[PDB]
């Protein structure tokens, strides 16, 4: 709302980054281990 | 070799050690054993001895 738009900036950009990463990172929490680098598949994520 | 063996993240260790051998099987160890060079020190000594 301050900025009016995600990218209409570089400060805004690092908005639409932080934005779209903190709600990647949530949406796609349960996918994502804590340190070790997780490996994951089509079969493994259900991707047909 | 004859192999075209082929280490993936899509399985675990211990998967890939199940998925690995089964494509291939055991003629692949028999290479193993002989990269290994035992068996030559075997005949080595014995025929020294």
């Amino acid at each position: 709302a301050e900025e009016g738009g995600e990218n209409k900036s570089e400060r805004a950009k690092q908005a639409n980054a932080l934005h779209l990463l903190l709600i990647g990172f949530e949406q796609n929490r349960e996918r994502i281990n804590t340190v070790q680098n997780s490996t994951y598949s089509m079969d493994q994520l259900n991707f047909s | 070799t004859a192999f075209r063996v082929s280490v993936n993240g899509y399985e675990t260790s211990n998967e890939n050690y199940v998925r690995i051998l089964s494509e291939w099987g055991i003629p692949l160890v028999d290479q193993l054993i002989h990269d290994s060079g035992i068996e030559s020190f075997r005949s080595g000594i014995g025929l020294y001895l």
